[PDB]
């Protein structure tokens, strides 16, 4: 297994999380991003690629918001910067693995985080 | 002058209502496929990939009770396009990597049709078969490489292999048909296996091919290079001892040779991962070379840092590094050649 | 009774009408496909092109009410060729690099229908296919080899594939005798994965590999150390020997040059320093201050304590050296075996 | 009666009369084909060869009247072998070396066929496509191969194309991974062509590739630099010693001989000198320099107070003007290829 | 226009068109010479393999000639047909004489353009990537220019059934994109196209041919062969310079070159093929080996003079220390004279 | 004079009815085919592989009775699809290894009728074929190896070959070049050949090729020379300059292993020794004896005239001995 943790999170303008992997991390590449309100289904946000830098977004957040990662360290970060009321969820972090299907889907992502709660 | 036509109509009369889906006696008995083999060629082995080249008119034999006809001549051969309108057993090679069906000019396919109803089918294959091979033994080793080869889908309660005359002279090979460049093709065997699959019970005709190597490439490729190695080491032994560029010259040289003679030999071979016969030669050959080095450094110290006692040293060495080479070489070849 | 007339026109009523443009159960719940497989071997494994080579039989389980027939208490076995008049799910592999059905004889394909409907469909295939490999821990790594299958067309709704027999449904692995990897544990999964056009059914084959350090310990890792250790024969020769202490210092930094130019023919251009690279490194400093030592004693001597303390570093990298060698030698070890 | 019948009845109500020899609308305004990718992955990228080789779903989506069929809700999922009996675009790849659908089990296409008539067609794709490089940089280069997408024989009067989302249409990109490179990014054009034959539609996807220096640092410059340094290791030892010192440095000239021929047998015998070249030329003076300096001063030393002055006056300059002079020429290398 | 109706009448025409066609035949078989038109596109030229004596070009070929069965009347004057008519009517089997191994792209569809006029004529075009054998003489190596030439014309039909000729002309008939100069170690001076006539076992036959003009880029060789051959002779030259009595030291000089010339002069190997002849880049090597190896017959005999009659044998390492440069200084001009005017 | 209505019906009476599943003149006797090559070029020539590459025309002739037609007076070109509707011999190369038809544009075949019934059925054919090498003279050595043509399945009793013109059939071999060898003889031949199912025709063709040495003396014998020289000048240099006269030995010992793998990891792995390995092998021994001869001088130095004595007498011997030893070795493989 790879074992993610999450970090940073927190009622509030600009904000950053951190996500912490460890364990077999070569098996699964990608790490993306994913946030839910209760009530909603789970909306895609972000994805980074260990070794490529590569990233992607959601469109409501384009320009917005900006992942990076440590490939030393092993942690994704999201730099949640330019925040509107509209981003409150939980930010769930999740790996993919090499030959999944689309970034945008959630059901394509094994491991999971402890979804650290924001509020704007 | 009328055969040109009259067998256009029997020939015509037997592929109508023929159906070219249902082995022949699908529902009362099984099929009896005659087979035999001749080996046009054979080789190259490669034992980098541990698979060998054959080069065969592999050749079958049955009887289709729905083709038997009667009229003015006994058998007949018809063009291969006839081949693929009739029935033929789903023949596969077990343990082949890679084959070619040949075509020049047409698809190389014999079908001849007796008028018993019998059919024999022949075909030009060449076939890259794996054999896996035991190295331990490397220079002067030997193999059995298997070609195995029987129906894919039909199961032994549907079709049977059989050797068309059982012994081994079912299995023949040209007498020019030895491409093997490296290896002795010293004899073959032929039989016969029932096995069990997934998918049912079925038969495999064997056929093993005995080959030992050639030991006269490795000689002067690797083996003279490495003696006279040994050798190059032991001449500096009559140079005096207070020359000792030329004396260090000597051993770091030599031991660079053995470096390289050692990674070039297993540049070759499968990689596989324990040490050969070859390996126990160069390996020990790099031990007199090395020590052959050491042996100086052992007397300058003694002269240069620290001389009538200990200058016997060189004179010993003189002796005793060639003649324990010379008792290792000959135990050395005592055992593997006598293998 | 079982007559062929009587089969072939049974064979024609279930062909009469069958349209292979559309699935079983059109329009009803999904097709459920049972996958198995027997792995005849691993050919090989190539960290340069990241991929492996597989052999195997592969076959499927599926029902057709279309294809039920009575009155016959046999499972048919029709030639291969039927399965260009049926329908045959869109199986593939997602990570082979280039694969192809074997040929010899006639294509290898099964077909083979029940009275119920259920039709097994086989065919024999070698795939080279693309595994990525973590090479930071080169001769001492593990590695998982992956095959992926899918259907192209077909989504959820409409078919579902799922291993015949659970964990029995792959066979063989049991047998895979590769040279410088050791099958460690398979294990098999199946799963649903989504993209834009829809969710597709996936079954995917695992290995877990493990090397075997044989080889490189016989070409890289000896040589190196063997190496390294002529190094220390300067410290023996005497300082006033200096055409001898450089030759000798030299020659050996070089051979170790010679030794990555090896390496640099056996993998992909890497970025990153693997353990292999490491460990070269590391002798390759020992080798470089094995000359530095020798220059700063040269300088010292010729630059009467300087006579003592020429001496004196020689005693001192006399034992300093091969102590700190071991030491290097036994960390680097104890971190790639213990992690 | 029964869906599986009415289905199949269907199909061929849709494909009797089906002319395959005529494009959707033959006659009338030309015919929009929208196409999207899915990047399996780019097998290798070879400067030898100079192509790479990509691997991709390929799709296609065109609007067809002939096939619009009623009283079915679902979008028909039809067999891939439909594809022999249906027209589709005349697609190619213009820079294409060698490709192939891949055909295991069965050719992988895909037919998905709608109610209004409008058809997705898919293919999966391994295509070896040239890509020229620019290796003056080489290994501190970035290059910019392209998949060239047209139609063959229809123009624009016939056929259009179009990327389906914009921006969107590629994916796949995100799961690349090269040893040598990293996609600094990826981007799509659309344009139209002239031949003497007529305009013709065109579609371009490029990559943009930033070569990983972490090889090349390993294999080749820390050789040059370690070997280099190498050669100093003379300007210590006493200059007595005329065996020594000339073969310490004629070994390292050699040495650095050899570095400088053998590299280019791994890459193309393109006709200039590359950064990498530059650099193992630079090392080669300082090696070659640095046995010219034992040169000289055995001249002086023996041939010509100047055999005691002169003598050690060079000597003792070279131990600081060489190791600093590498250095310079050293900054101004990195400066001027990684800075600029 | 008349689009409803235009994509039903249309499929009338064709069936109507090519029924009771046959493709077995030439247009106009018993009655005229079946006159093609041809043309060639060039996308991209290149590799060139010398060790093969081979080269690949990519192109659109193009073709066209009058068919009469297929005249037609209809709302639209020229006709863009799906490709698998080709199947159906007859095309020339124009093939290319000097192809060893050619690719007829056929991904995504075939790669093949068919159209067809009011008047019958069709204009039939298709991609193909052709490796052709290219015969060069390589005296000149390093230096020297080829003219690789590309044949074709009919297989079957002679010279009295079917004719080829350049659609536009001769000049303007094979057009060369600007970026398909896809060479490395070649630059395409030019190119000509003409016509010919052979004569075989089975008749007479019309060629048409178009050879390619190549000039060779000496850069590569240069600073692969040049320099260390250059260099390796003054690094030898050196050795005159250090005193005599340091006898290790002048040898491994006159050794270590020698034996950098020996491996030099087999590196070539790898760039050539097994040629019965020598090139002029074996000149140049060959005299330098005779200066490295002259230069450590210099010392031998200094060497033996002093040791045997001990000196004004000094002379000797003053002379040859200033008449080997002079001397590889001249050859320099003469060879590269002789070859770059060439 | 619009007769193309009538060649087409003439051509479609003619393959109505044609059965491609029985031979011409079927129970009859054999139907003769005559053949001729036209040979394009002869690709490498590989050791490595013992084969070798060739291209060629291959044109067959034969009459088939049921394609005789009356009203035509032109021999019938037809397009190259016909070919599948008639029967054409099995004709195969037995000794080929790879070999395909040419399809740059359409599969190249030809297949032109004639009044009488004669059928001229032409292919362009690439085909690598066996041949085995004698290299125990290499590279001194003359090949000889050929293309194997034959039936596959029709015996002499349903088919005959034959050359047509006799040794004027095969064309083109005047024309080709190689770089390693060049044409010394070819040889048309024509026999019969028996297995266990019966008798087939077989035509032989053969090609007889002898090396260009010129290649060899640049790369592999002037080098090997060179060197050996090289290490004459240890008899010359001071017998008390134990450094320098060992550097010169050794590093031409050196060189004379080096190149011997250099040419053997080219070259297939036959047990016996090549012309070559009996130079480049006596070579070292006159590279390993001059520095031997070193060990010895210093064992009678160190231990003066007798020094001296022996080095002058190594400065003649070795060159004479030597200048023996390539004296007799070309007097061998190429005078005799
Ligand atoms: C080589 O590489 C592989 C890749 O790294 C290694 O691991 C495998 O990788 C694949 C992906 O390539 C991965 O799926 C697989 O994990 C098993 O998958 C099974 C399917 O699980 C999926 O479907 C379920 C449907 O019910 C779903 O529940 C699963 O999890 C999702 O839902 C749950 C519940 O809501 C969420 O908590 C979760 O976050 C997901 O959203 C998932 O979608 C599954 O059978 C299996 O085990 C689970 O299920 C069992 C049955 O219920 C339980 O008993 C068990 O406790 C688990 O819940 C795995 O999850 C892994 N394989 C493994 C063993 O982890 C390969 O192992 C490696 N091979 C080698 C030889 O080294
Ligand atoms: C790798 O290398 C390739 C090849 O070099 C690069 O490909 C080039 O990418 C650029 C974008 O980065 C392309 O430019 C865009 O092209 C299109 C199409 O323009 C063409 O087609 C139009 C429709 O027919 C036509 O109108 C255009 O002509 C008009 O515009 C030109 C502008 O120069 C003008 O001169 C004419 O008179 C016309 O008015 C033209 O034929 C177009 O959509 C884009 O326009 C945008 O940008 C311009 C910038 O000025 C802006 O004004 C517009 O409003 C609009 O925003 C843009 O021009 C270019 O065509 C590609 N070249 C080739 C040869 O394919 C690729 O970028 C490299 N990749 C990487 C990753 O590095
Ligand atoms: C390369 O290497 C290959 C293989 O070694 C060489 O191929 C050989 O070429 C020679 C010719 O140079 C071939 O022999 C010739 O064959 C014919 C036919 O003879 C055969 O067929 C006859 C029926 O048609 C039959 O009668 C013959 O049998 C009689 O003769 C033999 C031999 O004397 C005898 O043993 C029998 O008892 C019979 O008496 C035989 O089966 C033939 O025409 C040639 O000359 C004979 O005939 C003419 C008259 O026609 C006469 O003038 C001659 O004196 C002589 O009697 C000759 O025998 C040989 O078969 C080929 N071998 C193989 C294996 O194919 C090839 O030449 C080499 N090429 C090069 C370029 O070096
Ligand atoms: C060979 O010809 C046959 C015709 O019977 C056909 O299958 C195909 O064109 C070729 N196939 C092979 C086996 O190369």
């Amino acid at each position: 297994q790879v074992q993610l943790v999450e970090s940073g999170g927190g009622l509030v303008g600009s904000l950053r999380l951190s996500c912490a992997a460890s364990g077999h991390t070569f098996n699964y590449p990608i790490m993306g991003w994913f946030r839910q309100a209760p009530g909603k289904e789970r909306e895609f946000v972000g994805a980074i690629s260990w070794s490529g830098g590569s990233t992607s977004y959601a469109d409501s957040v384009k320009d917005r918001f900006t992942i990076s990662r440590d490939n030393a360290k092993n942690t994704v970060y999201l730099e949640m910067n330019n925040l509107k009321p509209e981003d409150t969820a939980v930010y769930y972090c999740a790996a993919k693995g090499r030959y999944s299907g689309g970034l945008y889907y959630p059901t394509n992502y094994d491991y999971w985080g402890q979804g650290t709660q924001v509020t704007v | 002058n009328d055969n040109i036509t009259i067998f256009t109509r029997i020939l015509d009369g037997l592929l109508d209502g023929y159906d070219n889906r249902l082995r022949p006696g699908l529902g009362e008995r099984i099929t009896q496929v005659r087979t035999d083999i001749y080996v046009t060629s054979f080789g190259p082995v490669s034992d980098t990939e541990m698979e060998y080249t054959i080069d065969v008119f592999f050749r079958q034999s049955w009887k289709d009770e729905r083709l038997r006809f009667k009229g003015p001549m006994q058998r007949l051969p018809l063009n291969n396009l006839l081949a693929s309108k009739i029935w033929t057993p789903d023949t596969f090679f077990h343990n082949g990597k890679k084959s070619i069906a040949h075509n020049m000019t047409t698809p190389n396919k014999l079908l001849r049709l007796e008028d018993d109803g019998t059919l024999l089918y022949t075909m030009r294959l060449t076939i890259s078969a794996e054999c896996p091979m035991q190295l331990e033994d490397f220079p002067m080793d030997a193999h059995a490489c298997p070609l195995k080869f029987g129906s894919y889908a039909y199961p032994n309660s549907e079709v049977v292999y059989v050797w068309t005359n059982g012994s081994t002279k079912s299995v023949v090979v040209a007498e020019d048909g030895s491409r093997l460049n490296q290896y002795h093709l010293m004899g073959q065997t032929v039989g016969t296996e029932n096995i069990s699959t997934s998918t049912g019970e079925y038969t495999i005709m064997t056929a093993h091919f005995h080959l030992k190597r050639k030991i006269g490439y490795f000689v002067i490729q690797t083996y003279l290079p490495c003696i006279m190695t040994v050798i190059l080491s032991q001449v500096s032994f009559w140079l005096n001892r207070e020359s000792v560029p030329a004396r260090t010259v000597f051993g770091v040289t030599t031991v660079l040779t053995m470096t390289t003679l050692s990674i070039s030999a297993r540049n070759s071979l499968p990689k596989v991962a324990y040490a050969t016969a070859m390996d126990w030669f160069i390996a020990v050959c790099y031990a007199f070379v090395f020590s052959a080095l050491i042996e100086f450094a052992t007397v300058n110290y003694f002269t240069k840092s620290q001389a009538a006692s200990i200058s016997k040293i060189d004179k010993m060495s003189r002796i005793v590094f060639p003649v324990l080479f010379g008792t290792f070489n000959l135990v050395y070849w005592a055992t593997y050649l006598n293998r | 009774p079982g007559n062929m007339s009587f089969v072939k026109e049974t064979v024609d009523k279930l062909l009469k009408g069958y349209d292979i443009r559309l699935r079983p159960d059109f329009g009803g719940p999904p097709v459920c496909v049972g996958m198995n497989i027997d792995i005849a071997s691993i050919d090989m494994v190539s960290e340069v092109n990241m991929d492996y080579t597989l052999t195997m039989y592969f076959q499927q389980y599926w029902r057709d009410k279309r294809l039920a027939y009575s009155g016959i208490p046999l499972n048919l076995t029709l030639d291969n060729r039927v399965a260009d008049q049926l329908w045959v799910p869109d199986t593939y592999f997602l990570n082979d690099k280039k694969s192809f059905v074997h040929g010899v004889t006639v294509k290898n394909r099964m077909i083979r229908l029940h009275p119920d409907g259920t039709v097994l469909y086989g065919l024999r295939i070698t795939t080279t296919a693309a595994c990525m490999m973590d090479l930071r821990r080169y001769p001492l790594d593990e590695q998982n080899c992956t095959l992926e299958i899918e259907s192209y067309g077909y989504t959820t709704d409409d078919i579902e594939f799922y291993w015949r027999g659970g964990d029995k449904a792959v066979t063989g692995v049991e047998r895979i005798e590769l040279p410088q990897f050791s099958i460690v544990e398979h294990r098999l999964v199946s799963r649903n994965v989504v993209f834009a056009t829809g969710a597709y059914p996936r079954l995917s084959l695992s290995f877990r590999l493990k090397r075997n350090i044989g080889y490189f310990i016989l070409q890289t890792y000896m040589p190196s150390i063997l190496i390294t250790i002529l190094s220390w024969v300067s410290f023996w020769i005497n300082y006033d020997a200096s055409a001898a202490r450089v030759a000798l210092g030299i020659t050996t930094v070089l051979t170790m040059t010679t030794i990555n130019t090896h390496l640099r023919e056996t993998l992909p251009k890497i970025p990153y320093v693997k353990a292999i690279d490491m460990y070269l490194m590391g002798c390759f400093v020992f080798v470089f201050l094995a000359l530095l030592e020798y220059a700063f004693v040269n300088y010292i001597f010729f630059s009467e304590l300087y006579k003592g303390r020429a001496a004196a570093i020689d005693r001192w990298s006399r034992i300093v050296f091969p102590f700190t060698f071991s030491l290097f030698n036994l960390v680097y070890w104890l971190y790639y075996v213990n992690s």
